[PDB]
């Protein structure tokens, strides 16, 4: 449901999205809930803090190897919630 | 009975709601302390 | 030497359809269900008692 972009050759640990404050989850209740990424929807290139409900940039966005765009998924515990993120790669 | 306390004032009407499984209903009220006895004659249900 | 198996197979959520929903005919000592279902559901009757 999320729709985010990035720029072309970030780096690892720069800002792409909030999750929690776009989708009005409770910050402080992501450990307890189970703020987690799901193991289909992953990518190699970009990874979610726990703690802070912030998606980052893993690995450098090769715009060339990875094409478009990419996908993630979440899923909390209760109560059982799943959230999709797709994020544009810029030329 | 569904209700087990009321507020009482003096020489007054009051109403309870009850259930039962029998058609008839000859049965104890204890109204504040002491008995009283009731009479019906109740019917089936429409709902099955 | 040992290598790892990878892709682990991990606990997640993942939705379910939701069947319609029945018509409930009331006759008796009994009900009647109207069903519809596209895909083959599965329906489940216990009696809430000793047998």
């Amino acid at each position: 449901q999320l729709h985010y972009t990035v720029q072309e050759e970030q780096e690892h640990g720069t800002f792409v999205g909030n999750i929690a404050e776009d989708l009005g989850l409770d910050i402080t209740k992501l450990s307890a809930r189970g703020f987690q990424t799901v193991p289909n929807s992953r990518t190699p290139y970009l990874d979610l803090n726990l703690e802070t409900g912030v998606l980052y940039v893993n690995e450098k966005i090769d715009r060339e190897q990875i094409c478009c765009v990419l996908h993630l998924e979440v899923f909390l515990e209760n109560p059982l919630e799943l959230f999709q993120v797709e994020i544009e790669v810029l030329d | 009975l569904k209700e087990a306390t009321t507020h009482v004032t003096a020489t007054g009407s009051i109403t309870l709601h009850f259930s039962t499984s029998s058609p008839q209903a000859n049965f104890i009220v204890s109204l504040c302390g002491k008995k009283t006895t009731c009479n019906a004659e109740c019917k089936p249900p429409a709902d099955h | 030497g040992k290598l790892h198996i990878p892709f682990r197979l991990t606990p997640t959520v993942c939705p379910v359809p939701l069947a319609h929903t029945p018509t409930v005919t009331k006759w008796f000592k009994g009900i009647t269900l109207h069903l519809t279902a596209t895909r083959p559901t599965l329906l489940t009757t216990r009696k809430l008692g000793l047998r």
